[PDB]
């Protein structure tokens, strides 16, 4: 099940720790995780709307989930763990948006709006999966920005 | 604390998770290097020097448990496992997808002597360190004490 808080602190403390000498670094990671999801999702959705290879899709998911894990976003490893197993014909169901944002424990966060082959059918999950993503890494650019006291 | 004066080499596919791990490396000042893929780690570690290795299983070219396997062959073919000093095996790591007994033999049987799963802890990491680089630093250094 998907996690209910988008930042685990366990996890991102330990790197924000070791921001004394470093200044800024762990900034630096978010900063530099940003355009590795934002190029990552475009590499998404540029297999969705032209040539299919789950495979790829299954390692789009998997390259993404190793960091978004490392730096504490359960809720964006955990998408890309469910893109990973549809692409892999493990997983049938992804469920809708409404449903994966009634998950949180702090409810005051979503104020705002959300934007025939034997493949078909889990392209469509992919694709429903992969905007969920992109909500889930907005809810986490916000959460981001207020303990960054930084736009992003 | 005090930490081994051992090279180490942390092998992993995404570059933001490599800044992790070499911050770490870096803020006790241990000398590393990065690796991509398992190809990569296998020609560094042709290089020498090498004490420790983390190597995730799951590699783009050259998975690590191949990578491992080629390590360990090579290791035997030099007589690696006073005319020479005996230069003692390389440490290998690994990380792993989940805690699970599967997972752990497939790195044990790899020839991995520990294993660490993913996404790394770093207290996790700094243990490993220590538990392995103090025996190879240290003479008669009981890290299962």
């Amino acid at each position: 099940t998907i996690p209910s808080e988008i930042i685990n602190w366990t996890i991102l403390n330990e790197i924000i720790s070791m921001d004394d000498d470093d200044s800024d670094f762990s900034k630096g990671l978010i900063i530099q995780f940003i355009d590795q999801a934002q190029t990552t999702f475009a590499q998404m959705q540029r297999q969705l709307d032209g040539e299919k290879n789950l495979t790829e899709l299954d390692n789009l998911g998997h390259f993404l989930k190793g960091s978004s894990a490392a730096l504490g976003l359960q809720r964006i490893a955990w998408v890309c763990e469910r893109i990973q197993n549809l692409g892999r014909k493990m997983e049938h169901f992804f469920p809708n948006k409404t449903e994966l944002v009634n998950t949180l424990s702090d409810k005051s966060i979503i104020n705002g709006i959300n934007i025939k082959d034997e493949n078909s059918i889990y392209l469509i999950l992919i694709a429903k999966a992969l905007n969920q993503s992109r909500l889930e890494f907005k809810l986490a650019r916000i959460e981001l920005s207020k303990y960054y006291n930084t736009n992003l | 604390k005090v930490f081994p004066k051992i090279n180490v080499l942390i092998v992993e596919d995404n570059v933001i998770n490599q800044a992790i791990l070499g911050s770490f490396l870096r803020k006790h000042k241990i000398s590393y290097k990065l690796a991509k893929n398992g190809q990569e780690a296998v020609n560094i570690w042709k290089e020498g020097g090498l004490h420790l290795i983390f190597m995730d299983l799951q590699l783009p070219v050259l998975s690590g448990i191949e990578a491992a396997k080629q390590i360990r062959d090579f290791e035997k073919q030099n007589g690696i496992g006073s005319k020479r000093f005996s230069q003692a095996p390389v440490i290998i790591v690994a990380l792993t997808a989940s805690n699970s007994q599967m997972d752990k033999r497939k790195a044990l049987l790899s020839g991995c002597n520990d294993y660490l799963t993913k996404p790394v802890n770093l207290h996790a990491l700094s243990k490993k360190i220590t538990e392995w680089g103090c025996m190879q630093a240290l003479i008669d250094f009981d890290s299962w004490k």
